Formats: C-alpha cells, structure tokens, sequence
DNA sequence: GACTATGCACG
DNA sequence: CGTGCAT
DNA sequence: AGTCATTCATG
DNA sequence: CATGAAT
C-alpha cells in the first residue's frame, strides 16, 4: 500500500496517512517524492480501545502502519528506530474525516504514546473554500466560491500548494497536556461502555 | 506554519463533530415523516426527475447520479443500497420505491448492480410527496448552495410507523418495527379528536407491529410497554404446520419467519442442527419456497419427538427471535426515545403544518388571480379609454404609471393589462369572467376558513387521512398473541 | 416446444451480429469526427445537459448516468474509463473532457473513482459540437426510443488526426497516432484549393505525428508510406540530456518519452538493466519528475561509458520503440484502410455537408423573421385601423380573417400581429424595424450565395478553420528526423 | 458459485449457463428448484481455438464447468457420467451475448464434441419485447419494453418465458454436417486473422 | 472503492 | 506483452 | 461486477 | 452475531 520517499531520512522524512485510495493518489502526484511518503488507509481504522488485543493485532491496516512506521508496538517500542519525524493525519474536511482523526488518535496514544507525548503527530488542515480559506474568516477578504467536499475535489498541483508544501502549509501538533486529563476523554469518547459516552454528548454538543 | 492543540481539545472538536452529524444527519429518523436524510433526498430527487409510479421506469444509474450530484454528497454505493432496500417488501411494510429486476432475495443474495436495474417512485411514496410543490415544508440549500431540498417531506401518511426504522448511531440507536397502515391511521383519527388519548384506548386501534413477513408476535405486555416508553421486548415466532407423512414420520412446515431474518441462513442453521445430532429427530430440511410461496419443511424420522425438535430450534434458532423496540427519532434537531403518542402528536403537529401552509400557498394563487380578474372586468367598462391611454403612453412602464395614476388600477393588474395579447381586445363577455371571481372568491373563503378555524382544520385533516387508509389499506399479516 | 438450429448456421448468424456491431458501433472511429460511439455520447450528453468549459464542474457520476440512461446501454465503469481518457493529455492532444481531481498519471496508477472527481467539456469540444442544434447531421432514435442522438457531430476540427484513435475490434484494428492541430488545418485548407492534391506535397504542409508526449520521431520514408498506405512504422525515440556531476561522474537525463509509454514500467525495466548488470556503469536510476516536470535521472559510474549505456537502453528498453500506423476507420458504415487523402477529404465532404445544412436552416429562420417585419412595417402606419379592426372582430380567427382580407397580410403576420402584447402599441418606431428588415436581407444574401455556390461555400469552410487554428494553435511537441 | 438443482438426477436435470453474477441472481430466484440448476459465467469466455491448451485448463471458467457437468473433458469425456440431460445457454439478447454463445459452443465442441453431437447443448431464446420474441410478433400484440438485456425482468418475468420447459423455446443445436462445421468454427475463431477479415467482408452486409 | 480474467488485432 | 472498449 | 473490513448500539 | 448507512 506504501508509497515511500526516495531517500531514507529519520531527521525529515514525513509520513502521511491519507483517507482513502483515490485521495492516496491524488497525495503521491502532488508531494516531494525526496522525503515524503504516502500511505492510504482503506476505509475506517479499527478503534483500538473497543476491540481485543487479539482482533487488533490481526488488522491489516493497524499492521502495515507499526511495519512503515517501523517502531514495533505496545511496550516493545522503541522511539529511536522510528522511520519518520513527522506522522501526518490527512483526511477530508468533513465528519467522518473527523472521525478516522479520532480512531488514529487514540490508537496512536493506547500503543505508540512516546510517538505522540514527542510532540510527532499532527494532522493536516486541508483548505474548506476557495484564493483559498479556512474558515468563514478568510472567505470575507476574499470577497473583497467553491466548497472542498474532500481531498477527492483538489487537483495535485493545489494540494500541495495548500497542504503538503512544508513552506505553504499549516499542521496541528498533537501534545498530551494533561496524561489524566486525556486518559478519560480517549475512554469516554472510545470506550466500550455507551451510558458515558451517550452522557458527554448530551452535556456537550449543541443540536440548538 | 504549525499549531499546538491538546489530545483532550483534539477529540474533542472532532467527535463532537461526528457525534452531532450521524445523530441528525445520517442513522436517524425524524419523527415526523419518517425518513433518514439519505431516504429523503432519494424520494425528493426522484420526484423532482418526474420519476414516477405512473410513468416508465428509469434507470437506477441515473437517478443515483442525480442523486449524487444535487443532493447527497457521499458514495453511489450507500445510496443505491438504500434505494434497493425500499423497493424490498420483506423490509418494508409499504415499498416507496418500485425496483424492475434483481433487487434481491429474503436469502439475501446481492441485488443486480445499479448498471442492471431500473425503478420509480411507488403510487404510496407519492402520497410522502404529496403538496411539497406548495410551499408546505421547509427547505434548505444542499451541500452545493446550487439547489434547494426539504429538511423534511409533508408526509400523507405516518410513515415512522408503517415503515419503521432502523437504527444506530452514536450514543444513540433505533429500532421501530413497521405497522399496520390502516391501524396507524385509525388511531390517528382517534386521536386528532380525542388529544389526550391513553395508551391502552389507543391499542384498541393500533395493537401491536405488523410486519412484512408476518408471523407471529407475542407479548401484549411488553408491547404497551414499548407504546408507553419506547422500549420493550416482544417474541417473534415463525408460523409452523404439522403435516403427516407415510409411514409415522411427521414433518415440520414453516411458511412465515421473523423479520430481519435471513432464509438461507436460517435453513442452513437448522440443517447444522441435524448435522451435528445436537437434538435427536431430524431426517432432513429443504428450502420448498418458489416464486410465489415461502416453503421450509423439516421432515422428522419416525418416532421422533416432534414437540422437543420443534422447542429447541425455536431456542436455538432465528425460528424464534426476540425482537427490541428502542423507538428513537429526530425530534426538534435533537434524538428523542419517544412511545406511540409523541410519535401520533409529533404527526398530528406536522400534518396541521401543512396543511396550513398548503392552505396560504393556494388562497395566495386565488386572490393574485381574483385581483387581476377584477381588473379585467373593470377594463372592459373603459377599453376604448385604456388602448387610447396606452396609445399614448411612451412605453410599458409610462403606460402601467398611466394605468394606475388615471384609472386606479394596481401595480400586479396593470402589468396583467398590458401584457394582453391585442385579440383579447375582440372580447366583451364580462359573465365568464364573473364566472371565475364567484369560483375563486368561493375557494378562498373555504381556504380562509381552514385557516382560521382549528376545527375544520382538523376535519380536513381526518378526510384526508381517511381517504389514503381506503386507498392503501391492506390486511394484518402478523397475528398477535399475549 | 424447440426448434434445431446447425452448428455451422447458429456460429455463422451470432459472429456475424458481434462483428458487425463492434466494427461499426465499438472498437473504430467514424472517418468524419474521429469518435467512437461512446466518445461521441459522452460529448453529446454532456453538451445537451449544458455542462461545457465555461460552467461549474458537475460531478462526474451524474455526468456518466444520464449517458448510461439515455444513450450508452454499457456499464458505467467503460463509459466513466473513456470520459477519463478522453480528459488525460498524455493520451490525447487537444483533450476534449476537462476533469478536476485525481484522473490517472503518467505511471498508469488508477484515477479516483466516478464519485470523487468532477467534469465538464473543454472549450475546443465545443467547436465538435458547434451547430448541432441547427440540423446538420443525421440523428438516430436511442435504445429507448425516447430521444434522438447524433450518428456524427458536425466536427469545426478535423478530429481523426488531432487526437488520433486506438483501436480494436474483429478482423480489423485500428492505430492513428495525434498530430498537430494547425499542420492538420493547414493541410486541409491546402487540400480544399487542391482537391486532388499529392501526399509529397501535403507532408509540407502536414509533416508527421505531433505526440502529446512530445519525444523524437525518427523516419520520413515510413512516415510517407502510412501517409500513403495507412500503414508505416516510424521510430520513437526519448529526449535526452547528459549533466556533468561531481568527481567526473556523469548523469543521463530523460525528459520526453515515447507515446502510449508507461512511465513506471519503464523505470522498472531500466532499473532491471542495472540490478542485472546488462550493461556496465549504471550507478542508480531515479524518477524525479513532479507535478510541473517529467525527469528521469540514470545516474552513470566513475569511469563509465555514457554512450555504450544510452544506446543500450534505447534499444533494450522502451526508451525507445516503434510505432505502427494502422489507420482504419468507418467510412460509409463499412472499415476502411486509409492514407491521409481518403481521411482529410472525407472531413472535408462532411464539412460540407455540415455547412450547407446549416445555412439552410438559418435562411429559413431569417425569411420567417423577414417575414413579420415586413408586416408589422406595414402595420405601423396602419396601426388605428388596425386597433378598431381588431376591435370590430368577434375573436382571434376572425381578427385573422379580417386582417387578411382587408389589408392582405399573410396567415403568418396575422398571427404575428394579433398575439402582440398591448404595451407594443408604444413601441411605434419604424427605423428600427427597417435597419432590421436590411440586416436581414443581406444575412438572406449571403446564406443564399453560400447555398448556391461551390467555391463561396468552400470559402467559409477555409475561414472557419483558419479562425480554429488561430484560436487553438500549439507548438509541435515532438520533433522530427529522416 | 454454481447453484444446484435439489435432487440429482442425470435424466431430468438442466444445466443453464448465465452470463452474469445479476442475471444468475434473476435466475436461481426466477428456476424451478427441483431440477434446474444455476451456473454463473463472469466475463467473456476463453477462446478454446486461439489460446494454449495450458492457458486453458488453467482458466477458472473451463474448469468449474468441466466438473459441474462431471464427465471430465476431451478424450477422456463420458457422455454416460454426465449430470445433466439439457445443458442451456442463456445470454443477453445483445450482440456481446451472441459473442458468448460463439465462444462456448466452440469450446463444447472442441473439448466435448459427444455432448454437441447427442443434441445434449440448447440455447434459450429469451423475448426482446414486452410478450413477443419477433418483430413480427411484436405488431401483432398491439392490435390486441424493449429488453435490452436479462437484468431487466423479474424474477416472475424470467421464469414463465424462458425458463419454464412448457412455455419456453430453445434453439436445439445439431452438427448437420461435421466438415462444414469444423471449417465454420475455425475460420471464425482460430488463430489465423485474413480468413476470418475475408469472411466477414463476404457475408456481412454493412448496408 | 481497488482487484481480478477474458475477447479482439497487431509487432 | 499491452493497448481500449466490452463482458 | 461480486468480495473484502471496519464504526456505531444493542441483546 | 447481525443490522444499515457510512468510509
Ligand atoms: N481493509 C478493508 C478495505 C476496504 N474493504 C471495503 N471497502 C469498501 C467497501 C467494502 C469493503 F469490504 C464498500 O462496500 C464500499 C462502498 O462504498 O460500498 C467502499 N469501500 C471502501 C474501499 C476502500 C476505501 F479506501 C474506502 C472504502 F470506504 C475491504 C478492505
Ligand atoms: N473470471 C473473471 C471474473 C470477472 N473479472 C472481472 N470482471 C469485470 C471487470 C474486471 C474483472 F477482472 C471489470 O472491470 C468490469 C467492468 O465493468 O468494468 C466488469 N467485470 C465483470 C464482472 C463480473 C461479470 F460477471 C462480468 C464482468 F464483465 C475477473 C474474474
Ligand atoms: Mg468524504
Ligand atoms: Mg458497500
Ligand atoms: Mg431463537
Ligand atoms: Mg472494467
Ligand atoms: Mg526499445
Ligand atoms: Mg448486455
């Protein structure tokens, strides 16, 4: 499945997990090849934190990542044979990128927290219009109208313009704050048990 | 050129995100009509092709990339999957989309792929439709801001029921079985008159689910508790014959089974049964059931214990199941678990809804129309006056500023005046015309009336729903038992 | 009941039905617009359902239904496959469908599927279909007989040689490689001067194949004979380019490749050149190209022999190949080997054709409009007699007759008349009606003169290409050697 | 992927032979379960006259018909072990469905030639509008839905025209005349190309 | 939403 | 082998 | 054109 | 284990 970058080089070389195949294509014509390398994952990653151990470890999409990120996984983890400096989430900019962010999230803190507490994971922001903007902000100086449905809608040479370029681009870095603090959500949000989950969302979202 | 944001905050605006869009946006129903958004854009673009039940069918490739394009922004896959499943009536109690070809079996087998099939709108998916032409619904722009669809259709009949749903989200999930369409109707009726109707006078119209597949329901108990709360267990059993074979072997005959059942599974269960002698007796089991017939017989060897093989597939298999209301709907943009009366009053709100707005929306087009008749017979006292007025008048505006300032006419009756054609001028006949102004000035103070009076509102509304029940009204397959 | 039927006969009747249909209505090109049926559907629907290079992207699934479900009764995926040929300008020269999103590449890897991307027609499409809706090409009734498509398109471009054609069906095949859109142009305005024009003297005009790819093209002599014959096999060759590198090392550089070349594969077998040590020097082969330059880097040992290496790789790999014109079309239903003569001349018959329709139906449109202008000329000093004789009338029929009889206007100005709206009696300017009453006499004039002559009417076919070439003239990207 | 017929039975049981995972689902819903059985071809058919005995045997389509039907192939082939008494063709009414046919029957033929000759091989005639199978038929209904191929009838649909042994037609195919056959298969889909461009320019008429 | 096998002519 | 409309 | 795996709640 | 809209 793995596109990888032409040299290899720990101290640059980024690693994007992109939502989707075609979206995965439209990545390998638009990135540096020199240190950038492509990897789709095919439909929703396995939430870690409700499967067995057992079912986790024989997933295709979890195996091939601990084999490109090429740390191993668990408490076997050694941060210092990674393949990669930066890890970077690339999904749609819609709900169920949303989504696959959250379930990659929470695998990569349950099996891989060195990765995540190095401050190594981060998380694309693709434009939402286009002058391109993010956000309704951007869009009133502009004025001064397409709507990106997904990845799929950028051709090649504009996403790397607005998202893969190093020199034009901007990431999320992914930080734990607070160990405890996020230890509940990832358990709450994830977790096997609804009644919590079901609670959070009445407590937290606005349906107005 | 980079940002910081915590793991907490992170999953937080993502799942949130999620959260709120598979809840009102995808897994559930709303409680008002019926549908889950990707239903609703299926039926609505459907209609909007003129893809109708009265006329040829169309090619399911065509209405999915319609639907795509204008309206539902995810794969073709889901929604012709979607569109198939309301074309099969072992899923649905009252098909809304008629599908000609492969659409699929109760044994499951894959429908023909939507480069094979064709379909249409059913006569009854018109009757969901019905009036949304008149401004009866509100609308919203699609994911484009390129077309306007509805947030919800105006519903002749309370689909939530008949239908069903089904049903799961986050945090959230639903099961509704579908109904009887007569019996939803009847206790609709009871209670457009009787609003603060109980649950148990309620089931003496509505007793219980009604499914496609018929069987057998048991549990009148945990049913009103289901009407009462929105949960509740209830048992579906299959309907089974015995029948005497040569030579003292019996043999077990099933020709109904429970819903969301799949038949080659099932068979295939209850032949591992006999494979592995969990329970002594089975000789053997055949799939009987041709194009017109749903036919298992399990032949017994003999002096086999018929009662115990029969008891323990009705354990061991889906020969039995139970079946879990968990009655959740949209209602007001947020997931309600709701029982049959903030369903039956959530309908009862919305059809007055619209047929309120059905009501404005026609008396609108009757008086524009009365307004510019009442013109026209006026022009006709003063034509020679009029042409001379337009004769000089130095274009359409000066002429329409001349009609108004002169003769007193409106804005709307002088562009309908000078917008004639020169032959309407050979006419002279003012009775047709008061014809018309004594037909329209009759059908606004019938409209008007509706409008002002929740009385005859109502009525209208139990007219209406009376008229569909005699219509689409089709016999009870499932037997109830407590 | 059944009925024999011999080997022989049943085998003879059903390869006879496949042969024909996937010779005349699959696998070749029609020798006038250089689509293959599917090509020419695609263009059509999307045209007739307005989504051309100066409007929105529509999404690439509702583009491919409405083709599956009024014109093409094929699976969506080779009616998708083609529309995304039809739009890589790898493949094609001037590309006729515009796409947004991920369509393929160079490497051969997969487009993303018909529900990520978006299309639309391009602007020289356009010119394909300029003056379709002015009958002048023959339609045909669809699959359904539901709606008439076109058998040709009217082709403002020669299209059989701008982008070529490819090519296989039974007992015949076909390969016409792209050429240069101003060379085919300027050949064939050569070619309307000199009807019976030589291929010696057209090659100055038209010297060969111009790949989108671009690359070196290597053969006169067999270049004449396709010309001639329709066949000839020609030699395609990279461009190339040595960089000096540090410590005396050197580097081959690729910059164009030959047409219809999987750029990946041919990396591969390179490097397989190295891993197996088929040659000596090769240090480390790298594909460098980015999404603004093709670039293979073949990086050469210390003390290596740049030209033993190059040449070896021209001839053990595909850095070089040959390519063979077979150039087979559909020329009055039937296939046909062809040269370049029977080709440009059967485009020109159709432009003819083509130009002659359209110019009937515009004088028709022209005389009608003439028409009523006289009349209403007339009218204009006439028009209180008019207005009180219309007024005098019964109705429209006998304001017509009155018309007629008393002023003798025709039936059509009659009609004309009689439906103008009221607000017309203040547009009561004559100069104006007679500047359009001139425009049209002279439009009149000028249609007729092409009608009625042969060489004005060849005229407007040289002014229209010319303005073509203008328009869309580009550089030869591939060079030319003998 | 082959749907069986309920009981076995040599004498009485028929084979058809669907091209089409969706038509093969028409199929085995729209059959008589008792003694016609479903097999599904995916995809155009390998050309037994043009491609190695090798290739061939290695092709998942040959070899799951060599065994459904069970008599093995060629010249180890016993027409007396056989499953089925009809084997039934059964295609779109299109011109890719005559295609098939064509390459079937050359490969029954070459591989099975006893099951050809003992008029063992049918092909269904499915109705092209909507019932008359004929233009001329077609006329004669309006003085009293053209398919475009099988996915557009109902299972129902299927049955009564086609697939049921009293009201349906199938064209029973016999070798008249075995060296006019064996020259008539080859020309067509042999190896060699300038015969068969030279047969289609002498009897297909391009009008 | 990618993948898998064929036909067909031709070097 | 590999091309492009087909199944 | 079928097939493979995952989410989410639920018993 | 399936369910049905999603990737
Ligand atoms: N590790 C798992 C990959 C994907 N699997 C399936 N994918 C399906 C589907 C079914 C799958 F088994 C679909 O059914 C589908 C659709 O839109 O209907 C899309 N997809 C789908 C395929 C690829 C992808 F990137 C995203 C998707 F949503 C199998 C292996
Ligand atoms: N024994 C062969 C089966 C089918 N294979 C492929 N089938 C494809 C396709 C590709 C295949 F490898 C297609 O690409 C396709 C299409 O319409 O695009 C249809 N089909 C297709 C699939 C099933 C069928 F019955 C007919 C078809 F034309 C591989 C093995
Ligand atoms: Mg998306
Ligand atoms: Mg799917
Ligand atoms: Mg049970
Ligand atoms: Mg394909
Ligand atoms: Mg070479
Ligand atoms: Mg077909």
């Amino acid at each position: 499945k793995l596109t990888p970058a032409q040299s290899k080089n720990p101290a640059k070389n980024e690693l994007y997990l992109v939502e989707g195949d075609s979206a995965g294509g439209s990545a390998k014509q638009g990135r540096d090849r020199k240190f950038q390398a492509i990897l789709p994952l095919r439909g929703k990653v396995i939430n870690t934190a409700k499967a067995k151990m057992a079912d986790i470890l024989k997933n295709e999409e979890i195996n091939t990542m601990i084999y490109t990120i090429g740390a191993g996984v668990g408490a076997d983890f050694s941060i210092e044979d990674a393949n990669y400096d930066k890890i970077i989430i690339m999904t749609d900019a819609d709900t169920d990128g949303a989504h696959i962010q959250t379930l990659l999230l929470t695998f990569f803190y349950r099996y891989m927290r060195p990765l995540v507490e190095a401050g190594h994971v981060y998380i694309a922001l693709p434009p939402l219009y286009k002058a391109y903007a993010w956000t309704d902000g951007e869009l009133e100086e502009l004025r001064k109208l397409q709507r990106y449905k997904g990845l799929g809608e950028m051709n090649a040479d504009q996403l790397w313009e607005t998202t893969m370029n190093p020199e034009t681009r901007t990431l999320i870095r992914v930080t734990i704050e607070d160990l405890a603090r996020a230890e509940r959500r990832v358990n709450v949000l994830m977790g096997d048990k609804v009644e919590p989950r079901r609670k959070w969302i009445e407590d937290n979202v606005k349906f107005t | 050129n980079i940002q910081n944001m915590s793991l907490e905050d992170i999953m937080g605006e993502r799942f949130g995100r999620y959260s709120k869009y598979i809840i009102q946006d995808r897994a559930l129903p709303d409680i008002r009509d019926g549908l889950k958004p990707v239903q609703r854009r299926i039926l609505y673009s459907m209609n909007k092709d003129s893809n109708t039940f009265d006329k040829s069918y169309r090619k399911s490739a065509k209405s999915v990339g319609n639907i795509m394009g204008n309206f539902h922004p995810h794969g073709d896959s889901s929604i012709y999957d979607a569109m198939v499943r309301m074309s099969q009536n072992w899923k649905n109690r009252e098909i809304l989309v008629e599908m000609h070809g492969n659409n699929g079996s109760m044994d499951g087998d894959p429908p023909a792929a939507m480069r094979y099939t064709e379909a249409r709108l059913s006569e009854i998916a018109g009757y969901l439709l019905q009036d949304i032409e008149k401004k009866t619904v509100p609308f919203a722009w699609n994911f484009d801001d390129t077309e306007k669809e509805p947030t919800v259709l105006p519903a002749a009949f309370p689909n939530l029921l008949v239908n069903g749903s089904t049903g799961i989200s986050a945090g959230y999930a639903t099961d509704i079985p579908p109904h009887n369409l007569a019996e939803v109707i009847d206790a609709a009726v009871y209670m457009i008159d009787h609003p603060t109707a109980k649950i148990d006078k309620l089931m003496e119209f509505l007793p219980g689910p009604d499914f496609p597949t018929g069987a057998i329901i048991q549990g009148r108990d945990e049913i009103k508790k289901a009407y009462e709360t929105g949960k509740g267990r209830v048992v579906v059993r299959s309907k089974t014959e015995i029948e005497k074979l040569k030579g003292g072997k019996e043999q077990i005959v099933i020709t109904e089974i429970p819903y969301e059942i799949n038949k080659a599974n099932l068979v295939k269960k209850i032949d591992d049964v006999r494979v592995n002698n969990k329970v002594a007796g089975i000789a053997e089991v055949r799939d009987e059931s041709d194009r017109d017939g749903l036919r298992i017989a399990i032949e017994l060897k003999k002096d086999a214990n018929t009662e115990l093989v029969l008891n323990y597939l009705f354990k061991y298999t889906d020969l039995q199941i139970n079946y879990n209301f968990n009655m959740v709907a949209i209602d007001n943009f947020t997931p309600r678990q709701v029982g049959i009366v903030p369903i039956l009053s959530s309908y009862i709100a919305h059809r007055r809804e619209v047929i309120l707005a059905r009501s404005r929306f026609d008396k609108e087009k009757a008086e524009k129309r009365l307004h510019i008749v009442e013109g026209l017979i006026r022009v006709i006292s003063i034509l020679d006056e009029v042409i001379a007025l337009i004769r000089a008048s130095e274009n359409k505006a000066d002429a329409k500023e001349n009609l108004k300032v002169s003769y007193d006419f409106t804005e709307e009756q002088a562009e309908a005046i000078v917008t004639l054609q020169l032959y309407r001028l050979t006419n002279t006949d003012v009775v047709v015309l008061q014809e018309e102004e004594a037909e329209l000035r009759e059908k606004i103070a019938m409209l008007a009336a509706i409008i002002g009076d929740e009385r005859t509102m109502y009525n209208l509304m139990k007219k209406e729903l009376r008229e569909v029940k005699k219509k689409f009204a089709t016999p009870r397959l499932s037997s109830l038992e407590d």
